[PDB]
């Protein structure tokens, strides 16, 4: 019943005889399945998750230099040194400055200088290696029970592709899903930047000129290639300057245009995955196929409304007393349109039922219940121009 | 355009066991997107019905909801004592604001009872402060509607009134009327009277005192 | 499944305040959260709403500009960082939440208990208690701020026939109320009557004999 209202919806019907029915599930797409004397079911891919992801390398895209420290020596007094030169969180550089009387030296000449600053990462992106088989999918199966828009969650993986799922009152449904997504995780790296994510070529990833931490480094601070975001300036032999090179965030986004983008709605992998499944409905059964026909009268609780796919939704309440019972439903004298919410049943007189049916093109008659007060509603499904 | 919900009546006076019918009118069709709440003072508002006719979780069956275009109805079949509260309707149509009705108060219908009236002069203690407060008490009356006016040396009057919530067990109300004057203005007059007008009283009841007691 | 609100209090006009609403018993991210207020003696006013993800916010004109709704899904908390407070924003503020699958829309909700916000310029002041000497007697509890005040009789021993009237705001900006009791005329000579008034905001505790 979940599909009712979703524009990206498919109505897949099982080939007259054959138990199997092939469907394609993707994010923001719903699928309605029908088969002769079988319940109508609604499928939706709710989440895709990359499990057991091995971090290959982590890159710095925005950095900050702090704790700047300098040491100089007087001319001929050798090379200066700071302890920081041995601290791997620090970026250092040796240069020469003009020394003399006015800057604290007995002699006039080129005195060695050394400038150290603490390289701190403000923003990073991590590249993850994901094993195709480790991609978990979450499918929700909702039966067409007439009850408000109840659903059995089911998890599959390209390995555990085939699962039997039991639906309370309808029996079991066998699902055989394919390891055939539009995703070659082989030689691809899942590049994650905050809330954005993409799938990119391994060699391109490793060849990026940015400071990095290896996959192995357990939340380290010893960024390799710090030089790629740091610059030392000493043009007049008066002073050495250390300067940060500015956020590569937007630059990265631009580099990543001709890449497979992955979206992250509510901080999860909710894109580029599509699952081609096969469905066996031989163990499925219509709920209340044993119940008797409704005798009483029906009321129209909400005005009949048309869905985006030409189908119509009728919310009705039972006034009679036979419940639990089968609702008599039909769409002059000869049958015309088809039912989507197959074998509509009443559970309680108080609880209304939602019946989805496909009316025929043009004028039709929606007849709900049996006499007296048997509802004889009118529909108009006009034809469409190019 | 802005959706306004109109609730009628403002107050509904009934007896336990009766059927209550409350209406809510939308300024435009809001389809079926209408909710009903029960609000007791010193309690958070409680959702009863949503989608015009759907009973919320645990809500008893005596509560019923129905629609007819822009006109919505809340029905309570067998009124019980704990159903005596304030009822609000709320629109959940389309996009916010999900505005409310002005509310309907469901009150206990009881036999008419005239107010027993008392007048209190300012305390000796208070006058020392340069201000005088004269209080009039209207005790245990029904219906709620009452009028009290102050007369100083017979000249109609500087007063504020406050009413209690309907009594939990006898279903009556009580009212305080406070007359405030400077000790100076208080001392330049002699007779202080409170005249009460109520349904249960054939003619106005007056209670007075003389400042020279 | 609950919502606990906090941060209510006395604030001066033109002033500012921040309200909190801690959510428990559900996936906070799956609920559109809302702020509903009720001024004393007025009805419920739907004031603001925020998406389950924090993405988008709605504000009723009555608050649009001065009030900012926000939320922390890690800390399961809704906020009504309310600045530029005026006396008309004096009300009980409730947070409400409902499972939402589309922006701010919901069906079944959850309500907190409310938090009182008082926007006033008046200073905290204790009441002056005067006696109001079947017979009827009482106490006049005049010129206190803010609410509430509690009145009992003979230290809770006298309950039957007691009517403590709701407080009324004077033009002074201070509250005043009366608490009364009806007793047999015969008991006036045999029983002492003392009202026990307590205005906790000003540390005022007063016992007055009505005779
Ligand atoms: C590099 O410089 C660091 C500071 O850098 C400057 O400020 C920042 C903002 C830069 O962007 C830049 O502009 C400047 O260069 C300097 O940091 C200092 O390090 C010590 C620890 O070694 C910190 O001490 C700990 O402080 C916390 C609480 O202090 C906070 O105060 C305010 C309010 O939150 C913030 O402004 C501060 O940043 C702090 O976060 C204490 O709780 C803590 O006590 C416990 O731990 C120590 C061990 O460190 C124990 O001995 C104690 O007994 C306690 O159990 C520390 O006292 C200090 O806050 C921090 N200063 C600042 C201003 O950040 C650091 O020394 C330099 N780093 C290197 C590698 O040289």
């Amino acid at each position: 019943m979940r599909c009712i209202g979703i524009s990206n919806r498919d109505f897949v019907e099982g080939v007259s005889g054959g138990s199997w029915v092939d469907i394609v599930l993707e994010h923001g797409s719903c699928v309605t399945t029908m088969a002769k004397n079988k319940p109508t079911l609604d499928f939706e891919l709710i989440k895709t998750e990359a499990k057991q992801p091995a971090t290959l390398r982590k890159y710095c895209i925005e950095a900050k230099l702090t704790n700047t420290t300098t040491e100089s020596r007087c001319p001929t007094q050798g090379e200066p040194s700071l302890n920081e030169e041995q601290d791997k969180r620090f970026i250092c550089k040796h240069s020469m400055v003009d020394r003399g009387w006015g800057n604290g030296c007995g002699l006039f000449g080129k005195g060695g200088i050394v400038t150290c600053a603490k390289f701190t990462c403000k923003k990073n992106m991590e590249g993850k290696i994901v094993q195709p088989e480790n991609l978990e999918y979450t499918i929700v199966i909702t039966p067409h029970s007439g009850e408000e828009h109840h659903g059995k969650e089911i998890k599959i993986t390209p390995q555990s592709s085939t699962t039997e799922a039991e639906l309370t009152g309808y029996g079991t449904v066998t699902m055989e899903c394919s390891p055939r997504t539009g995703l070659d995780f082989n030689e691809m790296v899942l590049l994650q930047m905050e809330d954005k994510a993409w799938l990119v070529h391994r060699q391109w990833f490793l060849d990026l000129p940015l400071p990095w931490l290896p996959g192995a480094d357990t939340q380290g601070s010893n960024w390799i290639q710090k030089e790629t975001l740091v610059t030392f300036k000493n043009p007049h032999a008066k002073k050495q300057d250390v300067v940060v090179l500015g956020s590569q965030e937007g630059a990265m986004h631009t580099a990543l245009t001709g890449a497979t983008e992955i979206q992250m709605s509510s901080g999860n992998l909710l894109f580029t995955g599509h699952l081609k499944c096969r469905l066996r409905m031989d163990k499925l059964q219509l709920k209340g196929m044993s119940y008797s026909m409704c005798t009483g009268k029906f009321k129209i609780v909400k005005e009949i409304a048309e869905t985006q796919h030409g189908t119509i939704v009728i919310r009705v309440q039972y006034e009679g007393d036979g419940s639990p019972c089968k609702i008599p439903f039909e769409i002059k004298r000869h049958v015309l349109g088809r039912l989507i919410t197959v074998n509509p049943i009443v559970t309680e007189k108080d609880s209304p039922v939602n019946i989805e049916a496909e009316p025929p093109f043009g004028d039709s008659y929606i007849i709900v219940g049996v006499e007296p007060g048997q509802l004889k509603l009118n529909w108009l499904r006009p034809l469409e121009s190019r | 355009s802005e959706i306004v919900l109109t609730q009628s009546p403002a107050t509904l006076s009934l007896s336990p066991g009766e059927r209550a019918t409350l209406s809510c009118r939308a300024s435009q069709s809001i389809s079926t997107f209408l909710a009903w709440y029960q609000h007791k003072p010193g309690q958070a508002p409680r959702l009863l019905i949503y989608d015009a006719s759907t009973r919320a979780t645990g809500v008893p069956a005596r509560f019923s909801g129905s629609r007819s275009g822009t006109d919505f109805t809340l029905t309570i079949s067998t009124l019980e004592p704990e159903d005596f509260a304030v009822y609000y309707c709320q629109q959940r149509y389309n996009w916010p604001p999900y505005t409310f009705g002005q509310g309907t108060k469901v009150e206990i219908k009881r036999t008419v009872a005239a107010p027993s009236v008392f007048i209190f002069p300012p305390s000796d203690e208070q006058l020392k402060s340069g201000t005088a407060s004269v209080v009039c008490l209207l005790n245990n009356f029904y219906p709620r509607e009452a009028k009290v006016q102050w007369k100083v040396d017979n000249a109609l009057q500087n007063s504020q009134e406050s009413v209690t919530e309907q009594d939990s067990k006898d279903s009556t109300y009580s009212l305080s009327s406070t007359l405030t004057l400077s000790k100076a203005d208080y001392e330049k007059h002699k007779v202080y009277a409170c005249e009460v007008t109520h349904q249960g009283l054939s003619s106005p009841v007056t209670k007075s005192f003389n400042r020279g007691e | 499944v609950q919502l606990v609100e906090s941060g209510g209090g006395l604030v001066q006009p033109g002033g500012s305040l921040r309200l909190s609403c801690s959510a428990s018993g559900f996936t906070f991210s799956t609920y559109s959260m809302h702020w509903v207020r009720q001024a004393p003696g007025k009805g419920l006013e739907y004031v603001s709403a925020i998406t389950g993800e924090g993405d988008s916010a709605f504000y009723a004109d009555s608050v649009k500009g001065r009030f900012t709704i926000s939320r922390d899904n890690s800390k399961n908390t809704l906020y009504f960082e309310m600045n530029s407070l005026r006396p008309e924003d004096t009300a009980v503020y409730y947070c409400v939440g409902g499972y939402s699958n589309f922006y701010y829309y919901y069906t079944m909700d959850v309500w907190g208990q409310g938090t009182t916000v008082t926007v006033s310029s008046a200073s905290t002041k204790g009441p002056s208690v005067f006696p109001l000497a079947t017979a009827a007697l009482g106490c006049l509890v005049k010129d206190y701020f803010p609410e509430p005040v509690t009145v009992s009789w003979n230290s809770g021993a006298l309950t039957s026939g007691v009517h403590t009237f709701p407080a009324v705001l004077q033009s002074s900006g201070l509250y005043s109320l009366s608490s009364v009791v009806t007793v047999p005329s015969s008991s006036l000579g045999t029983q002492t009557y003392i009202c026990n008034v307590n205005h906790k905001p000003s540390n005022t505790k007063v016992d007055k004999r009505v005779e």
